[PDB]
C-alpha cells in the first residue's frame, strides 16, 4: 500500500486535491504496469465539502443546500478516472459520510451516480460474533444480475438473501411465542438460515496477529457451492458452530468432526 | 411544517408503531391458543344447544351482551351493542346484563335503569367454565323470573371475519313445559330444573369461547394495521423531513446572498 | 347406528359416532341408551360412563357430572363439567378425600355447608368405583 494524506488542518484546496493524487499514483500501477489497483478514498464525503469550501472561496454563488454549482462536475472530473481501460483497473473503495441522515442530500445523491455497490458494516451483525459485520441484505451491488454474474451465482445469492429474509420474519415469532408452532418446514428454514448466516463470516489474514487463527481467502466457486449445498440440504445434520468462522465448506465439515 | 413539529410526530409515532407491533404479537397469541380451545368448546356448546333445534321451543306470552374490558380490536364491542340497543328497541319487558366492562360504557347510558348486573376481568385471562358458572348462578340468584332471554356475542369465522350473532335462552324452566317436550318422557318437573339451570351455563361459556377468538384474532388484525400504518406514516414524515431541511438551508442561503449583492 | 356425542367443556371425547350402545350415570340410577331408546332428558350424578364401539371391548370414563340427551332422531350427546379415563387417576388420593369431607360433616351444623360437604363425599366416594 501506498498511503497519501490530506489532514483535517489542511486549507480547502489540499483537501480538495488529495484524492487526485492519491488517484495519480493508483492509475501509474494501470497505465504503466497494467494491474489491478485499488484505490481507497476515506472520506468521499469531505471530498465534495473540501470542494465546496475552494468553491466559496473563490466567491461563486453557492447552489441547493449550499454545495458548489460545479458539485457534479468536480466529481464526475474524478471518479470517471477510476475504470477498467485496456491497459488494466483501478476499483475504488469509498468511505461514505451521508449528511443529515438525508439520502437525497445533493452531496450523497450526486455520489450515489456512480457507485456499482454498497458494502454496509453492521454493528447489529457484529454482535451476533459474525465477522466480517457486513449486512447481507442491506448490501448491493449493480453486477448482481444473472446476465452479467449467471444464473447459478445469481440464483444461489437470491437463496441465500430469501432464506435470510424469512428467518427475520419469524425472528418476532420465536421470541414471544416460542420457537415451536414451528413447521417441519418451519423449524428448516430457521436451522439452515443459521448456518448460513455463520457461513458468511470469516477469518481474515490481516487479523492472525491477533486471532491466534488461520485466515481463508475462499475463492468464488467455493463460495457460491458452499451455499449452494446449504441450501440444497446437504449439510442440515452438521450442527450450527460447524460453520462459525471457517473457510470453504470443506472446513465445516471438518470442524464438525473436531466437534464430535 | 416545523423541522420541530416534524420531529415531534416522528417522536409519538415511532413509540405508537413500537407499542402497536408488540400488542399486535401479543394478541396473535392470546388468538392462537383461543382457537385451538374453541374446538372443543363449540361441540360442547353445540351439543347443548342440541335438543332444542332438534326439537321446537317457542313461548307464550334478558337480553345478555358479551365482549370484553379492553378496546383496540375494531369492532368487537360496537357490534354486540348496536345489536343490544335494537332488540332493546323491537321489544314485552326489557332487562339487560352485559359481560366485559366495555358493554357496561356503551350500550349503557342510556339503559342504566335497565340493567341487572355486570362482569369485569373478562378477556386479560382465557374464559372457563367456571366464569359462565359465576354468570348463570348471579342471574339464578337474582329477581328476574325472566321468560325469555337472548344472548348476543362475536361468533369467530377467520382472523379477518366475524359475525354478531343471538342465541335464544328459554331457560325459562315453565317454557320448556310445552307440546314439543311430550316426546321425552319420564322427566321430573324438578329434574328439567337441574336440566335447564345446566344448559343455561353451557350457553354462556360457550358465548364467551367464542368471543375471546374473534377478539384476540380482531385485536391482532386491528393492531397489524395500526403499526403498519405507522410505519408509513413514519416514513413519509422522514422524507417531509429531509426535503424540508434542505430547502430551509437552501432559503436561508438564497436570503444572505441577495443582500450581499444589492450592496 | 346412533350419532353419539360426548365431551366436556375442553376435551372431546366422541363426536357423532356410530356407537352401539352407552351407559350413563345419572341423578335416577345409570340408564343405558340403546341404538333405539325413546327420548329422554337427564343430569348426571358422579359415577361411570361406558361406550361400547363397534368392535366389543368397550372404554371406559369418570364423569363429575353434566347432562345427557336423547332424540326423537336416534342422536346422543353427553356433556360432564369434567370426564377423564380411569387413566388418569390416583386411588390412593381419592381416598384421602374421601376421609377428610367424612370429618368436615361431623363438624358442621349449616345446612347449607353440609350440602357442599355432602355432595363431596358423594363424588369422592363414587371414585373408589373405577379404581
Amino acid at each position: 500500500v501506498a498511503l497519501v494524506y490530506g489532514q483535517m488542518n489542511e486549507p480547502p484546496g489540499a483537501r480538495a486535491r488529495v484524492a487526485l493524487t492519491g488517484l495519480t499514483v493508483a492509475e501509474y500501477f494501470r497505465d504503466q504496469e497494467g494491474q489491478d489497483v485499488l484505490l481507497f478514498i476515506d472520506n468521499i464525503f469531505r471530498f465534495t465539502q473540501a470542494g465546496s469550501e475552494v468553491s466559496a472561496l473563490l466567491g461563486r454563488i453557492p447552489s441547493a443546500v449550499g454545495y458548489q454549482p460545479t458539485l457534479a462536475t468536480d466529481m464526475g472530473t474524478m471518479q470517471e478516472r477510476i475504470t477498467t481501460t485496456k491497459k488494466g483497473s483501478i476499483t475504488s473503495v469509498q468511505a461514505i459520510y451521508v449528511p443529515a441522515d438525508d439520502l437525497t442530500d445533493p452531496a450523497p445523491a450526486t455520489t450515489f451516480a456512480h457507485l456499482d455497490a454498497t458494502t454496509v458494516l453492521s454493528r447489529a451483525i457484529a454482535e451476533l460474533g459474525i465477522y466480517p459485520a457486513v449486512d447481507p441484505l442491506d448490501s448491493t451491488s449493480r453486477i448482481m444480475d444473472p446476465n452479467i454474474v449467471g444464473s447459478e451465482h445469481y440464483d444461489v445469492a437470491r437463496g441465500v438473501q430469501k432464506i435470510l429474509q424469512d428467518y427475520k420474519s419469524l425472528q418476532d415469532i420465536i421470541a414471544i411465542l416460542g420457537m415451536d408452532e414451528l413447521s417441519e418446514e418451519d423449524k428448516l428454514t430457521v436451522s439452515r438460515a443459521r448456518k448460513i448466516q455463520r457461513f458468511l463470516s470469516q477469518p481474515f489474514q490481516v487479523a492472525e496477529v491477533f486471532t491466534g487463527h488461520l485466515g481463508k481467502l475462499v475463492p468464488l466457486k467455493e463460495t457460491i457451492k458452499g451455499f449452494q449445498q446449504i441450501l440444497a440440504g446437504e449439510y442440515d445434520h452438521l450442527p450450527e458452530q460447524a460453520f462459525y468462522m471457517v473457510g470453504p465448506i470443506e472446513e465445516a465439515v471438518a470442524k464438525a468432526d473436531k466437534l464430535a | 411544517a416545523t423541522l420541530k413539529d416534524i420531529t415531534r410526530r416522528l417522536k409519538s409515532i415511532k413509540n405508537i408503531q413500537k407499542i402497536t407491533k408488540s400488542m399486535k404479537m401479543v394478541a396473535a397469541a392470546k388468538y392462537a391458543r383461543a382457537e385451538r380451545e374453541l374446538k372443543p368448546a363449540r361441540v360442547y356448546g353445540v351439543g347443548s344447544l342440541a335438543l332444542y333445534e332438534k326439537a321446537d321451543i317457542k313461548t307464550p306470552e334478558l337480553i345478555i351482551g358479551v365482549s370484553s374490558d379492553r378496546g383496540l380490536c375494531g369492532a368487537i364491542h360496537s357490534s354486540v351493542a348496536k345489536q343490544m340497543k335494537s332488540e332493546a328497541a323491537n321489544l314485552k319487558e326489557v332487562k339487560i346484563i352485559g359481560v366485559g366492562d366495555k358493554i357496561r360504557s356503551i350500550l349503557h347510558r342510556t339503559h342504566s335503569d335497565q340493567f341487572l348486573v355486570t362482569f369485569k376481568e373478562v378477556g386479560r385471562r382465557p374464559p372457563t367454565f367456571g366464569d359462565a358458572s359465576v354468570i348463570a348462578l348471579e342471574l339464578l340468584n337474582s329477581g328476574y323470573e325472566f321468560d325469555e332471554g337472548s344472548i348476543i356475542f362475536n361468533r369467530f369465522r377467520s382472523v379477518i371475519s366475524y359475525k354478531t350473532e343471538e342465541k335464544p335462552i328459554f331457560s325459562l324452566d315453565t317454557i320448556s313445559s310445552a307440546e314439543s317436550m311430550s316426546i321425552y318422557d319420564d322427566i321430573d318437573a324438578d329434574v328439567l330444573r337441574n336440566y335447564q339451570e345446566y344448559s343455561l351455563a353451557n350457553i354462556i361459556y360457550y358465548s364467551l369461547k367464542e368471543s375471546t377468538t374473534s377478539e384476540q384474532s380482531a385485536r391482532m388484525t386491528a393492531m397489524d394495521n395500526a403499526s403498519k400504518n405507522a410505519s408509513e406514516m413514519i416514513d413519509k414524515l422522514t422524507l417531509t423531513f429531509n426535503r424540508t431541511r434542505q430547502a430551509v438551508i437552501t432559503k436561508e442561503l438564497i436570503e444572505i446572498i441577495s443582500g450581499a449583492a444589492a450592496l | 347406528q346412533m350419532s353419539f356425542t360426548f365431551a366436556s367443556p375442553t376435551q372431546v371425547f366422541f363426536n357423532s359416532a356410530n356407537v352401539r350402545q352407552v351407559d350413563v350415570p345419572t341423578q335416577t340410577g345409570a340408564f343405558g341408551i340403546l341404538a333405539a331408546h325413546v327420548p329422554t332428558l337427564q343430569v348426571l350424578r358422579p359415577g361411570l360412563v361406558v361406550v361400547h364401539a363397534e368392535d366389543g371391548t368397550t372404554s371406559k370414563y369418570f364423569v363429575s357430572s353434566g347432562s345427557v340427551t336423547v332424540n326423537a332422531d336416534s342422536s346422543v350427546q353427553l356433556l360432564a363439567e369434567e370426564a377423564v379415563t380411569l387413566d388418569m387417576l390416583d386411588l390412593g388420593a381419592a381416598k384421602a378425600n374421601l376421609e377428610k369431607a367424612q370429618s368436615e360433616l361431623l363438624g358442621a351444623a349449616d345446612e347449607a355447608t353440609r350440602a357442599e360437604i355432602q355432595i363431596r363425599i358423594e363424588a369422592n366416594e363414587a371414585l373408589v368405583k373405577a379404581l
